[PDB]
DNA sequence: CGCGTACGTGCGTTTAAGCGGTGCTAGAGCTGTCTACGACCAATTGAGCGGCCTCGGCACCGGGATTCTGATTATCCAGGC
DNA sequence: CCTGGATAATCAGAATCCCGGTGCCGAGGCCGCTCAATTGGTCGTAGACAGCTCTAGCACCGCTTAAACGCACGTACGCGC
């Protein structure tokens, strides 16, 4: 049959909140890290655990930002998150000026 | 071959003292070593700040005590104060 | 590159954060926020490495850059 | 040693060496490394205690970083201490807001 | 007679208290509150007047910034009136407990 | 003399003035209590640090420097009172 | 009892940048606290990197990279140029 | 788009914020002398970490087999006209 | 007799529990070197502590009037649809 829009999302929430595996793949994020690092210094090498540390910290920061974004979206009488929620979360957080 | 130091066997002994039939992974062991180092750096820097503020060049047990009472939350700080004072008195009794 | 952070990847990152419904511009805004955060942390780590006189960015510089930014990470030689 | 003289397991020697070499003060007292090792020992005892409890709750004999994340975020004071601390391979607590639940 | 519409005096007070720099909380009730709170932590304590002034400056600045984030959250919640849930969401995004 | 109910010394027009300085146009009636509690959440977070400084200096008088160092610890540093 | 402060130096800098402009006592206290706060921040950053690079001294390079880490881009760049010209004309003279 | 009302507004009343003239003493601050605990250096020693080897969890793949809802059509019953 | 809602079944897939392999491993404990901890001993000065002095925090007391409470009225704002 057919499922309602939003139940597979809740199942994915219950699945990924119990797991610890990284949700961004290693090679495109590693290429993005290297592309950003070439903008600051040329001829750089990267340890693999450095890229793993960057991936873990960035994924945890984005998960916490999505938590605050969902809180802002719920407070804004919605269930769908929006870039205004991200902007308000980064404004109260002090990252965005 | 460089001889890198760590807190592996020490945290392993404290784990065996609190849980004899429980082990620990190296991914958790690195987190525990970083936790011990972060708490060490925080309490030592807080003692350094207190010694610099109170125009004293000596970091005694009192400076670490007020560093723990500043950094740690109330029940945790109280239990750490009792543990620290107990170990300081037991070190003072022996020679 | 920056589009290498795919829409299902940001979808999984939102599912871990507890987001039920995701807008279309959420992926691009998350890409921009991730680019800014990676720019800051990688800039601090590159400063650490160029002061350390090395051409290989280690995990220690990443750990010290995250400790600088108030986002201290456990598990990589802290 | 000095760990056996103090009833502790953590080294008084290593802590007293790092207190001197860490550029913390001109002179470092003798009661300070015993106190710092005892505080570190109680803190790792509480963390390993709640980690072992979480490992027994998850039916595992070895402590994984998920158990450490459960031990930190489940306790209020341990989460208050490690508030700006990211644990690698730790994840988040299972938490779904009320409006996200279906009717 | 004369009676202003609701919304003009509040805007005039916003402009007036944003133009000025003097402390909005009175000195003596705040000093009594500080002595009461510090009396619940340690009995028989004296207070420098500049210490209570520094406490008043820090508390007033923190409450002004909290009211700024509260007004921003109330605007994001499609309102113009601030609510205690705005304060609560701003403190949750800020990381205050 | 005993000190009781000084939290209500922070009057509703004071919280109104703090809201006008913060750019708030309309204030609910349930704000003036709750913000006061947040002020307690401020003050019990600050002075409890500063007394911990005053207990280390073996003093019975809370100075401005202890308040400045308490604000230094909380990430809420202040200019104009030393440091 | 002598209380050391940066009062006359900030007075000299202010008369260098604005000759018809004085400062108040509270603003002088704010400036003196700012100087000590920036000094403590840069010195702590240089001490942190000196502890990181296994080195028991703090030279001009550690203060330079501490300024480059702490201060924002244009401010850090101008402070880097000012620091390097001061170190060079201290070394020559 | 509309409904109900909460908080904006002004004035009479009442309350205590502020002023700046006065006494006191408690505790911050300056000082002065003696010392014990802390650094420094040298010989000694044993706990610590490198190496490596065995074993206990370890894994997400895959196609039957269990199970848990969900859309699904229908069906019954009590209340109102 | 018509009609609206509540429930009490209904099979039906989507998801979930369970077993089997090729797979590479990684905890955790022993062998053993080795350099940092231990220990004995000497130099010294930060600081403990009792003295002195002295600003400044606290208490009171009362003139003044700005500041706050509360009531009454009402319109425009929160929220319900």
């Amino acid at each position: 049959h057919r499922y309602r829009p939003g139940t597979v999302a809740l199942r994915e929430i219950r699945r990924y909140q119990k797991s610890t595996e990284l949700l961004i793949r290693k090679l495109p994020f590693q290429r993005l890290v290297r592309e950003i690092a070439q903008d600051f210094k040329t001829d750089l090498r990267f340890q693999s655990s450095a890229v793993m540390a960057l991936q873990e910290a960035c994924e945890a920061y984005l998960v916490g930002l999505f938590e605050d974004t969902n809180l802002c979206a719920i407070h804004a009488k919605r269930v769908t998150i929006m870039p205004k929620d991200i902007q308000l979360a980064r404004r109260i957080r002090g990252e965005r000026a | 071959r460089s001889r890198k130091e760590s807190y592996s066997i020490y945290v392993y002994k404290v784990l065996k003292q609190v849980h004899p039939d429980t082990g620990i992974s190296s991914k958790a062991m690195g987190i525990m070593n970083s936790f011990v180092n972060d708490i060490f750096e925080r309490i030592a820097g807080e003692a350094s700040r207190l010694a610099h503020y109170n125009k004293r060049s000596t970091i005694t047990s009192r400076e670490i005590q007020t560093a723990v009472r500043l950094l740690l939350p109330g029940e945790l700080a109280k239990h750490a104060v009792s543990e620290g004072t107990k170990a300081v008195t037991k070190y003072t009794s022996a020679k | 590159n920056i589009q290498g952070i795919t829409k299902p990847a940001i979808r999984r990152l939102a599912r871990r954060g507890g987001v039920k419904r995701i807008s279309g511009l959420i992926y691009e805004e998350t890409r921009g926020v991730l680019k800014v955060f990676l720019e800051n942390v990688i800039r601090d780590a590159v400063t650490y490495t160029e002061h350390a006189k090395r051409k290989t960015v280690t995990a220690m510089d990443v750990v010290y850059a995250l400790k600088r930014q108030g986002r201290t990470l456990y598990g990589f030689g802290g | 040693t000095r760990s056996s003289r103090a009833g502790l397991q953590f080294p008084v020697g290593r802590v007293h060496r790092l207190l001197r070499k860490g550029n913390y003060s001109e002179r470092v007292g003798a009661g300070a490394p015993v106190y710092l090792a005892a505080v570190l020992e109680y803190l790792t005892a509480e963390i390993l205690e709640l980690a072992g409890n979480a490992a027994r709750d998850n039916k595992k004999t070895r402590i994984i970083p998920r158990h450490l994340q459960l031990a930190i975020r489940n306790d209020e004071e341990l989460n208050k201490l490690l508030g700006r601390v990211t644990i690698a391979q730790g994840g988040v607590l299972p938490n779904i807001q009320a409006v996200l639940l279906p009717k």
